[PDB]
């Protein structure tokens, strides 16, 4: 429960840093103040547990203060990209069932009519009992909206010292970026947010020696730098894409300069999210997938594949999403039944993948 | 073609301890702790079946 973990962290260094946005500096005690006060306000103007509360906001420093806040209420999240056309912003407003927008002064403009406003720049005390099924958020791809309980997310972050920095695109709307702030503080260490434009190789450099030792990085600028100079990557201990596969061309490469590092990428959606590492391929470098202590490879027929065979690709585990809100039709199509657990379900990625003699399960 | 997309397959539908509700190839053997509640039927039929009755989207165990 992130809650739980960044409160240790709040404890035990109050004043080590949270998060770095360009002038914006937070560290643990502030980012909770200034959540908790949020909270309070959210709490005022009517958000009860199981809520849905949308969220509009340009800089990733406040990003963070209305994730916690909406999660103090006991609330869930509905992240809303200001670029989205009103069209969109109103329809996941109305699909979600969210009451309340939080938006900042820039985005408030973006605030659909008939939604109640509360801005972040412009006491009382709760204590509210949350539970790990309760919706944590809601994820938007007509948009289909992906209601992620708080045990799945937990899973996605159950590693990093503290202290320890991560180098972040400013997180998007999209399954990647949402999810990744938080892995930071959940171990004490703080996010480090990239200026807006792609990450550059002395950029990169740069970020290692301010003791960046992991970066989450656009398939983009991964290429880019992996051409331009693998060594730049050197010092990472982990480096994370996000998007679409990087060519394993650009992975071999950055693995010629840093033999150590760890390349892996996201490829999951928010439904099902898996964290995929790249390796050394029996043949070449290839993505492996960790099965975990679960995933599937089937046939047409749902039953399964042997070694070597190309099959679709089921997840099945706690990571699992409950479902499309409004979309029980197809809540059912996609998280059909799983026949290795009993009342449980496997999500359908509609990836293909195959076992190695090794059995490390590898993307296709 | 995945078993759930084609349209020329008979389904099923099925549901687990949670409400919780799944389409299922009709040739395929039901999985323990899941129970048929539509028997073999379009595509189609299913999903609507679904659509009707799989009105709160929680699991059962959070009230």
């Amino acid at each position: 429960m992130v809650l739980e973990l960044f409160a240790r962290h709040v404890d035990r260094t109050p004043d080590a840093v949270a998060v770095v946005d360009g002038d914006r500096v937070l560290t643990y005690r502030q980012l909770d103040e200034l959540a908790g006060r949020l909270s309070g306000r959210l709490i005022s103007r009517g958000v009860r547990r199981g809520d849905r509360v949308a969220v509009m906001m340009d800089r990733s420093a406040d990003l963070l203060v209305a994730l916690l806040a909406v999660w103090k209420a006991g609330a869930a999240y509905v992240p809303v990209d200001a670029a989205y056309p009103a069209r969109r912003v109103a329809f996941m407003v109305a699909d979600s069932g969210a009451s309340l927008m939080v938006c900042s002064v820039a985005t408030r403009d973006g605030v659909p009519e008939g939604i109640e406003s509360i801005v972040v720049d412009a006491c009382d005390a709760s204590a509210v009992t949350v539970r790990p099924g309760d919706l944590a958020y809601v994820m938007y791809t007509t948009p289909k909206g992906v209601a992620v309980p708080h045990r799945s997310l937990a899973e996605l972050v159950g590693a990093m010292e503290p202290g320890e920095a991560v180098l972040m695109h400013a997180p998007y709307a999209f399954d990647a970026s949402m999810f990744e702030i938080w892995v930071p503080l959940v171990w004490g260490a703080r996010v480090v947010i990239a200026g807006p434009g792609p990450v550059d190789a002395r950029r990169l450099r740069e970020a290692v020696a301010a003791g960046v030792t992991r970066a989450y990085l656009t398939a983009g600028s991964f290429r880019a730098v992996a051409e331009e100079s693998p060594e730049s990557f050197a010092g990472l201990r982990e480096v994370q894409t996000g998007g679409d596969l990087v060519p394993a061309h650009a992975v071999e490469r950055v693995r010629e300069a840093c033999p150590r590092a760890r390349i892996r990428h996201l490829y999951g959606p928010t439904e099902a999210t898996v964290w995929a590492t790249w390796h050394l391929l029996e043949p070449v470098m290839g993505p492996v997938l960790p099965i975990g202590r679960r995933a599937h490879v089937l046939d047409e027929s749902l039953r399964p594949v042997g070694p070597g065979v190309v099959g679709e690709l089921y997840l099945s585990g706690a990571g699992l999403a409950d479902g499309y809100l409004n979309r029980a039709g197809l809540t059912a199509e996609r998280f059909v039944a799983d026949p290795s657990a009993p009342g449980k379900r496997m999500y359908r990625t509609g990836d293909l993948a195959q076992w190695t003699a090794d059995g490390e399960l590898l993307f296709a | 073609t995945n078993p759930f997309d084609n349209e020329d397959g008979s389904f099923l539908v099925l549901v687990n301890g949670e409400g919780q509700h799944s389409l299922w190839p009709a040739f395929a053997e039901v999985p323990d702790g899941w129970t048929g509640v539509h028997g073999p039927a379009s595509r189609q039929d299913c999903l609507g079946y679904v659509e009707q009755n799989w009105t709160d989207l929680r699991p059962k165990s959070l009230i």
